RNA sequence: UACCCGCAGAAGAAGCACCGGCUAACUCCGUGCCAGCAGCCGCGGUAAUACGGAGGGUGCAAGCGUUAAUCGGAAUUACUG
RNA sequence: GAGACACGGUCCAGACUCCUACGGGAGGCAGCAGUGGGGAAUAUUGCACAAUGGGCGCAAGCCUGAUGCAGCCAUGCCGCG
């Protein structure tokens, strides 16, 4: 059972891309329906215009994936005047299909997490120069650390160094999704058009 | 006697020029190195088109040095200066492929048999 | 204008460039076949257009254009360039030599062949 | 040995480029702003002499296109001007 | 010796390539061929000194690998196919 991440992209044209984008959206599905395998939709952030969508990710669940899939990946064209303006003559419009890339997300071990006691850093007063409540939560494999000494009770120092190290951790784990969309939006423009894997002719939409 | 922060000369044509000790090896708390016994090094200043460049650690074999060696018959050769050749820090041979100076026949073993070859003049 | 003027300081000469300064005095200078890829021309032509990306033994980089129906270049690669400008490909300078250290002719043309290189088809 | 004298047979040897205009020379079949691009102006988005093949013409040929490269045309460093 | 401070003459220093018992020694194709390399690219480790005349000698003789020249190549050009 492999899982595949695909997205479909007007590229950087016009409403007769989008609508291109729409319909071949849907021939896909169904398509993978008849397949026989099942997906989920992640993002369908629409046009400009009525029945025209922008770009779509799909989640691909299933078996023999990579050979339904080297016939939809590149170039689909479809050959065809525009609807939205009745004289234009340009009549290929390019779409783009492309895999993506997913990562390793994994809930947070607490095994993971060293402590170390320590002298609260102060000025100070004598007791402080004594008390090792400074709780240092140190993450091994990333090496980030986090001190908590806001409180005088060293069971609470520990607790609020743990609950630190989760919120720190949880802006490495978020600042990685916004990375690869930095990846997912090089697509849009690294739409080729030429070379198209598939042609569709017309309203009736015939595959080639 | 060498030691860490010694400075040392090179004898080989590997493209440094001097070197400084940093390690003294085969031992715990070892303090000195005579001829014969391998060292530490870092390059501190080398020519422009060589094999090595400057700031690299790297593995050093003693040549020759200004304190000397002692002979069976209590005899001792000393020199000028400490002279270094380089060798390679995985393998321990030669890097370069011609020495300058004299050596000794402490060198006289089956890992050096190289440097006492190409080594011009042998006391 | 006047021939005292002419006299102090005479008739300056204009200089002129190459526009193809890569050559270097010579027509190919060596390269190598770093990237390949399709770019498309701008207003007011539009297709797909096959060029690749090449090393100068000097430390700079071209860019050729491949002519021709289809071509079997890949990356890791040395060819020549022979000369010739495409504008409307902003930045391409150079024609590929249709078997020229890397490349083949075209295939199954006719007529035309010395141009792109194919071989005599001979009954 | 240059060269001089006999043998056989068209044999053992005809190919190459461009082609809308500049510039001598454009019809068709395939394709459809795709495949194809030059020296410039510019062709191809269903009717193409500008693309490919066929074909055709024209002109050359032990050579054509590209530079390294020059001069000219350029009176576009102009004393002649 | 007349002659530069010197191609194949001398001495010293230097880098590079070789022979050695380790003490020490030898060498310079930008002469004709040739090899490796570089290049986008250019010939065969051929012969007769028979001639030239440099050269050296009275000369024979010979360096001669410049010369006479070869073999090869569409390289520039010329005339041939
Ligand atoms: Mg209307
Ligand atoms: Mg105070
Ligand atoms: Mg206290
Ligand atoms: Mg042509
Ligand atoms: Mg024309
Ligand atoms: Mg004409
Ligand atoms: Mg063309
Ligand atoms: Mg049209
Ligand atoms: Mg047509
Ligand atoms: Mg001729
Ligand atoms: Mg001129
Ligand atoms: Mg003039
Ligand atoms: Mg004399
Ligand atoms: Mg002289
Ligand atoms: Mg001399
Ligand atoms: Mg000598
Ligand atoms: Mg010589
Ligand atoms: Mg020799
Ligand atoms: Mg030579
Ligand atoms: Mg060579
Ligand atoms: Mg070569
Ligand atoms: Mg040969
Ligand atoms: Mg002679
Ligand atoms: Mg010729």
């Amino acid at each position: 059972m492999e899982e595949k991440i695909i997205q479909i992209t007007a590229g950087r044209g016009p409403l007769e891309c989008q609508w291109v984008v729409a319909k071949v959206l849907k021939t896909f599905l169904q398509e993978a329906t008849q397949a026989g395998i099942s997906y989920t939709i992640l993002s369908r952030e629409e046009g400009d215009a009525n029945l025209t969508v922008k770009s779509v990710t799909l989640q691909l669940k299933g078996k023999e994936l990579a050979s339904f899939l080297k016939t939809w990946l590149g170039t689909v064209c479809w050959v065809g005047k525009s609807t939205f303006r009745k004289f234009h003559q340009r009549s290929n419009w390019y779409i783009g299909v492309f895999e993506l890339d997913q990562l390793q997300r994994q809930l947070f071990s607490e095994r993971d997490v060293q402590f170390q006691t320590t002298r609260s850093q102060g000025n100070g007063g004598q007791n402080v120069n004594k008390v090792n409540s400074a709780v240092r939560a140190t993450h091994l494999p990333t090496g980030i650390s986090v001190l908590a000494q806001d409180s005088r009770s060293q069971l609470d120092n520990k607790k609020l160094a743990l609950a630190r190290l989760k919120e720190k951790l949880a802006e490495m784990e978020l600042q990685q999704l916004a990375e690869q969309a930095q990846n997912h939006w090089n697509n849009h423009t690294q739409v080729q058009r030429g070379n198209p894997v598939r042609t569709f002719k017309g309203t009736d939409f015939k595959s080639t | 006697m060498i030691q860490e922060q010694t400075m040392l000369n090179v004898a080989d044509n590997s493209g440094a020029r001097r070197v400084m000790c940093i390690k003294v090896l085969g031992g715990s708390h070892r303090r000195y190195a005579g001829v014969g016994d391998i060292i530490k090094i870092t390059i501190k200043e080398a020519i422009p088109r060589g094999k090595v460049k400057k700031g690299d650690v790297l593995k050093a074999v003693v040549v020759r040095t200004k304190k000397g060696v002692r002979r069976p018959d209590g005899s001792v050769i000393r020199f000028d200066g400490n002279a270094c050749v380089l060798l390679n820090n995985n393998s321990e041979q030669p890097i370069g492929t011609r020495i300058f100076g004299p050596v000794t026949r402490e060198l006289r073993s089956e890992k050096f048999m190289k440097i006492i070859s190409l080594a011009p003049e042998v006391l | 204008a006047t021939v005292n003027q002419l006299v102090r300081k005479p008739r300056a000469r204009k200089v002129a460039k190459s526009n193809v300064p890569a050559l270097e005095a010579c027509p190919q200078k060596r390269g190598v076949c770093t990237r390949v890829y399709t770019t498309t021309p701008k207003k007011p032509n539009s297709a797909l257009r096959k060029v690749c990306r090449v090393r100068l033994t000097n430390g700079f980089e071209v860019t050729s254009y491949i002519g021709g129906e289809g071509h079997n270049l890949q990356e890791h690669s040395v060819i020549l360039i022979r000369g010739g400008r495409v504008k409307d490909l902003p930045g391409v300078r150079y024609h590929t030599v249709r078997g020229a250290l890397d490349c083949s002719g075209v295939k199954d043309r006719k007529q035309a062949r010395s141009k792109y290189g194919v071989k005599r088809p001979k009954a």
